[PDB]
């Protein structure tokens, strides 16, 4: 009888799961009528603050902070004083996701009836209506649409996404996932004077990417990615890295963002967290059984070798480091002794674009685009990072290798990249 | 009554300048204790909402990115004694004052009070935060009326008047759809090789300034505007009759009858210096002070019953040119006003070429800020151009004095 | 041979979807002194709003509103003036979430290293890190945890998370979800005097509700309902629907929510529009087949005839509608014709806990639970509808019957239930 | 140095009531315009924040019900000329006041100035919104040494004197955990066929005012407190040798000693009413105004040179009782003050019964706001129950000569 190989086949076959592509995916480019220079935001800082104290430490952090002369702020904080309504950042709302969503949909050819999966996130700003419902009324989406809105999940909830719409691209076939991923920071800007509530205010930039998601089989030729690996790492059940990136009021009723003072060293230890549960599945198997090798020899020799850490290097072509900050990108590249190329993206994109989102990710994924190095058979590792120190990480596989003309958010400046990046800027 | 609701802002340039040291001549230095005040009316301001007027200042910045620059001081060779100020060209930017008045705008063009420029333009200078200090403000208020009154306040330090009035246009021509000429900036202003350790006597230097570079007052300046018409030209033109006629009488006729109205309020004016801004002079026009300042000694008589026509031929034909050395002269000179009366010639410059659509001024106005305490008159063309149109800063007790003294003549 | 059954067998078996079963739930009760009655809401509006139009309003609305008497507003509407920071609303979301999770904890005896799903939703309160990621921060749960936080989406995203807890439960095997569906009301009150921003102030109470849901084999025999259907309708792509409700900002610059006037012509239409996309699914096929026979009756004789609406009493024996207000439950008793039994817990659910959050139906779900109604294998139906008109439906079954102490939100007061609730409050 | 931060809140009752129409007696109304004010001083108040100050009050608003209602007004048989109102027992509740004062506590203690009792407890009548005005108020203030003043504001239409401070008794055992004594009120009040057209010599028939239940002052009434130690009543008993004694010696002759001091600043001060709080009288004690309203006239003996234990003889064993007369007038009443200058007995009550934990209270002082155009004192035991307490509620012009009138006999 032929039926023995047929029950290793089809059994197999409807217990494998179905593949996520991605499609294209359209970052957000703001427009040089709305960027902010180190010198006009250092003119704005003392004008609206009297005391010669926060003026002249917002004046080191963005001068060692590695962000640049392009980075765009929205059509509210150019004003002294910025003045954000409600009203003032649906607008803004409404520029930075419609904007990057007509930049996938003329770019990909989608009907906008014909998507199944919306999941848009955005850490601060959560309205009501919410931000998917705003693209269901924008497109005219339809009325069976399986929407969703994750808002207060940090500069990490692109990844997030990620795997909820793959997590949605396997019970429901045939489907296409639109994610949306930006952060409105017309109320994310902080009105007091606490030094540590004062870092967003020197980072947080504009930004926005719309992500098209499918499990379509016909999808295999015209998708960039395949989706791999999305291993999440929650770090909040501990009490210091619970409350590191915290949003309190200060004592004059001021809302924001407080980033503590151990916010490196609680990083370094949710991105380790995330490293031993991504090795087992990325790793070469040479690397894997020279790591237990090297493991089992501090068992019974000496409590204690040297750490072995595994090169990473052999097993991704592209490393997307999500930019939240010089220090917190070079410290990476201090642990697993990245390149300064495997880095560049994500240097370059803290330098042009700033710490935009939790959709750094993707500028920088069209960074190493636009630049021509991403081939075919690569592997892309983003590692994203945010409050209540979710540690998320992706693993993309590349189908076709990319053109070089790519109509994203690099390419008037893509032949003036990379740049020396000083240690400070001088004023 | 009043303007209200001042919205502040900041426009930059928009592409990236890098880091540029754009060094400053001598001649820019000497002047960079005085302010254009210059505001702009208009009988509409429809279709012309802050953010039209705001997107095309962005290409017309990088045009012009110096204007967005912030001044610096660099550190001397030998001993820190002087130390030379540059404009640091980082992308600062300059300001916009978004603010409305519940006036007809009509009536306050018509007002015989001198507190409009004052109102209309933001009354900043380069402060005692020298090194954030903007080096220009534009003001945009609008009227219950519609109409609209761009209020442009211009650092003379950078440039003078023709290169503020030409740099406007440049911006109204961005702005209407045209192309703007080639701003040329490109040879580097160098510090001449001169001492000049006299002063000159059309000045009055000031004590040595450190960080507010602006003379204060001590009186109460204000600047009061009168028109004058075409037949008040042609009036005072049958006055040199039986003589050969070289008094331009564009200009020599209206400074004469401002300074022999000047002759009864004051007493010791019989040296009166002229700010000449002529445009034959202009070698290599980019942003730059290539004025002509001059003192005129009215030949020991007394201008207090000297005829105009008298004061016309003495005043137009016999100028002693100082431009030289209040240039190559080093530290605080405070020309408009300093000892002498100062009776500038800014006339000759496109003030009506504000085309912002098709729309002409209706009335375009120029004051100054840091007058010293000697005074300054300012011609320039009306709306129809056949005329004139002064704008008198007096110390302001001298202001009403005028009002007397003018109107016979006038008429 | 012996093959011709196994490949209509296991292979079908293979693509059978997991069932999600309801173990138990636990609904928050609010302590009776934080209640609000109708005299002292009326003196609290009258001593903070000088003018006597927006206060003659909510005399009105508070009056025809079928509030009762015991409704509860947290410890800062208390004050006059309310003085609502965040401080006292982020500890009043420590209330209502960690003593509903203590509720369910120690009535199923489920472990916080058990817990593999993290659903929460809460529509205006959205901090940073998320409510979620306080609920990992509190009970400690593990570090690879799929946590979503659904902010923004209204009073009917409470089964907007029971939709995502369905469909991460067929992807995941043998894992236990939970769904927490609250309104933190202390940052939801409205400080102005516009009318149409003033009716949440009226109906917004206090309320929770901690959800556990598994797909495990062995949580068949303890489970209470199996999930049957879940119906999303999406009406925001017109645009009468999308700013129906709608936070906006008033003159004065104090947010809130904006019902718009035609809110019943809407949720009458956003409604009826989810009826028919559950018909086919809930229906007897002797309702179906009688009702497009009197379909193609108005189809070839005339335009129209008498329309004859599906039974939906053949179809339910209980029925949860969203409480949001009376004038709502009226007429759906009006269109699907049902009994006063049968809108008996969306009326005792109004008037005892008020229009408390997305999570009104499963107070309704306790009261025909504690009522002893609850029998084995009866259906149940769950609508609810909120902003951006999402108006979801589910479907449960019970699979063992529910004995009268239930421990539930209504032990002290279910004796003195079903009251004559009038038309107005006599004052 | 004053209190400051006002936060008000509103505690319930922990349980519905439904609808009761809790009806008032005639003594009820005969009493409505008059406001108990009673603060209650501690040295401590640690382990005492307002929610554990607030929390025993929702049980303690079960038993009490009436407090937490509102006033209103039912309608006449025939045309309205009378308006019975009555307590609608909605749970409307009682305003919390929390403030918070940065002066020492004892040394407001030791304080002359009539300005405790208006500071430290909340100056609110039954006022302009006579619907939607509570009937009692706390105010929980806190020092800056640590003390705690709870200062209540109780309206005399809804309990008397002992039926608010066994009422405050009710919530503080609840707050130390004890079990309170079950209140009746379940004898429902029903209106008497009186209309007593003989007026009382207590009273003042004020105008109907219509829901503003405060006769307004006139004169700038002051509730100033002053201790009379254990020493100066024996100086009391030492006067009335030689004859009989009907004189209550723990009330009476301090109530004339207060009596001679007004008989040397005021001349008219010749009748004398007193309400006697009798517990004999607490027929069916639940909450009602169950004071003994009487007059006492001199008409030999004037009480401006008597001696003090004359007067005592005059007041205590001569009194005309007329508690039921005050009680069938049709309202509008007055009797702290309306004629006479009344005299308060309330010495009987456990006023010091305030245990929060096994805190004795350190200083218990009773004022009254509403008080006539004459006068009022309050008699009230200290904390050992030694001495005697008098806070008297003068117009406020005889104040500080009262000072120097009384010091005398004290010293
Ligand atoms: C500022 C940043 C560049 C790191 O520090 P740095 O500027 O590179 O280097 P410095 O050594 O100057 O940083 C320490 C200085 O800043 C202050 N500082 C830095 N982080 C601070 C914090 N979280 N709170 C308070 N002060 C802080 C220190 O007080 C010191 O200033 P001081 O002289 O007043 O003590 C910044 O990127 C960072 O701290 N991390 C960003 C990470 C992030 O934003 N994550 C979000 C995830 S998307
Ligand atoms: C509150 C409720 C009881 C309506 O009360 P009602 O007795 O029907 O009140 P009416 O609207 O007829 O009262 C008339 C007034 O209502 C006002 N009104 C009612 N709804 C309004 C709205 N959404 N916006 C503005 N005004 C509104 C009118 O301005 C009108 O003013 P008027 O006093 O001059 O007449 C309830 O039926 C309801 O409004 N539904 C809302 C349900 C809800 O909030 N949804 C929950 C999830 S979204």
């Amino acid at each position: 009888s032929a039926f023995l190989v047929v029950f290793v086949g089809t059994v197999y076959v409807m217990s494998r799961p179905r593949p996520v592509y991605l499609v294209d995916y359209a970052c957000y480019k703001p427009p040089a009528s709305c960027r902010v220079p180190f010198a006009t935001f250092m003119e704005h800082t003392r004008l609206i603050s009297d005391d010669d104290k926060s003026v002249r430490f917002q004046t080191r952090i963005l001068e060692r902070s590695g962000l640049g002369e392009d980075t765009c702020l929205p059509p509210a904080n150019h004003y002294i004083p910025p003045n954000p309504s409600m009203e003032a950042s649906r607008a803004e709302a409404q520029l930075v996701i419609f904007s990057a969503i007509d930049d996938l949909v003329r770019r990909t050819g989608l009907k906008p009836k014909d998507i199944d999966i919306l999941v848009v996130n955005c850490s601060l700003f959560s309205p009501t209506p919410s931000l998917s419902a705003m693209i269901i009324n924008k497109y005219k989406l339809r009325s069976n649409i399986r929407s969703f809105n994750l808002s207060g999940m940090g500069c990490s909830a692109g990844l997030i996404s990620i795997d909820l719409a793959r997590d949605m691209l396997q019970v429901h076939p045939n489907s296409n996932a639109l994610v949306v991923s930006t952060e409105i920071i017309t109320p994310n800007f902080y009105q007091g004077s606490r030094r540590d509530m004062l870092l967003p205010n020197c980072l947080f930039r504009m930004g926005a990417a719309a992500i098209l998601l499918s499990n379509r089989r016909r999808e295999a030729r015209r998708a960039k990615y395949r989706l791999v690996h999305v291993v999440r790492t929650h770090k909040g059940a501990d009490d210091r890295a619970y409350r590191c990136v915290y949003e309190e009021e200060d004592e004059q009723g001021f809302s924001g963002i407080s980033l503590s003072k151990e916010l490196m060293a609680i990083a370094g230890d949710a991105l380790k967290s995330n490293i031993t549960t991504i090795g087992p599945l990325v790793l070469p198997m040479s690397e894997q059984l020279l790591f237990f090798f090297r493991l089992v020899g501090r068992k019974l020799v000496n409590k204690g070798w040297r750490p072995y850490i595994p090169d990473f290097k052999l097993a991704f072509e592209h490393f997307c480091i999500h930019a939240g900050g010089r220090a917190v990108i070079d410290e990476l590249q201090k642990n697993l002794q990245l390149s300064p190329r495997h880095v560049e993206a994500s240097r370059m994109t803290l330098h042009r674009f700033g710490n935009t989102s939790s959709s750094s990710l993707w500028y920088e994924l069209a960074y190493i685009e636009a630049k021509g190095r991403m081939r075919r058979g690569d592997r892309v590792w983003q590692i994203g990072f945010g409050s209540g120190f979710k540690c998320n990480s992706a693993v993309w596989k590349c189908l076709r290798s990319i053109k070089t003309p790519t109509n994203g958010p690099w390419d008037d400046c893509i032949h003036r990249y990379p740049v020396d990046v000083p240690e400070v800027v001088k004023l | 009554g009043a303007v209200h609701g001042h919205r502040l802002s900041t426009v930059v340039p928009s592409s990236v300048t890098g880091e540029v040291d754009y060094a400053l001549a001598d001649a820019d230095l000497a002047f960079k204790l005085h302010y254009l005040r210059g505001v702009y009316y208009y009988r509409s301001g429809d279709g012309l909402a802050t953010k039209v007027l705001k997107d095309p200042m962005f290409p017309w910045l990088d045009d012009h990115f110096p204007v967005a620059g912030r001044v610096r001081r660099a550190e001397a060779e030998g001993d820190g004694a002087p130390r030379r100020p540059y404009i640091k060209c980082n992308d600062c930017g300059v300001r916009i004052v978004e603010a409305r008045c519940d006036r007809d705008m009509a009536e306050w063009i018509r007002d015989a009070a001198p507190g409009r420029i004052r109102q209309l333009c933001y009354d900043k200078v380069l402060g005692p935060e020298l090194f954030f200090s903007p080096l220009l403000y534009v003001q945009i208020t609008n009227f219950k009326c519609g109409g609209l009154a761009l209020g442009f306040s211009w650092a003379h330090l950078i440039g003078d008047i023709p290169s503020a009035a030409t740099c406007f246009n440049k911006w109204a021509q961005i702005l209407s759809g045209k192309k703007p000429e080639a701003t040329v900036l490109t040879p580097p202003n160098q510090p001449l090789q001169g001492q000049s350790p006299a002063a000159p006597r059309s000045v009055k230097q000031v004590g040595p300034m450190e960080d507010l570079w602006l003379v204060p007052a001590g009186r109460d300046m204000a600047c009061y505007s009168f028109h004058v018409s075409d037949a008040v030209l042609k009036k005072l033109h049958q006055q040199q009759n039986g003589r050969q006629d070289a008094a331009a009488g564009t200009f020599e006729l209206v400074s004469a009858l401002v300074w022999q109205a000047v002759a009864k309020i004051r007493g010791d004016v019989d040296t009166v210096t002229v700010v000449r801004a002529d445009a034959a002079a202009r070698s290599g026009k980019s942003l730059a002070n290539e004025m002509k300042v001059g003192y005129v000694e009215s030949a020991g008589s007394s201008p207090a019953k000297t005829d105009v026509a008298e004061l016309a031929a003495l005043l137009a034909k016999n100028v002693v040119d100082e431009t030289a050395a209040v240039a190559a002269f080093q530290g605080d000179v405070l020309v408009y006003g300093g000892a002498n009366l100062t009776l500038v010639d800014m006339e000759q410059v496109d003030l009506y070429g504000l085309e912002i659509k098709g729309q002409r001024p209706v009335y375009v106005e120029y004051g100054m800020d840091g007058v010293g305490d000697e005074g300054a008159v300012l011609v320039q063309p009306d709306a129809d151009g056949r005329g004139r149109l002064v704008t008198v800063v007096l110390p302001g007790d001298e202001i009403d004095s005028l009002r007397a003294a003018l109107g016979s003549a006038l008429h």
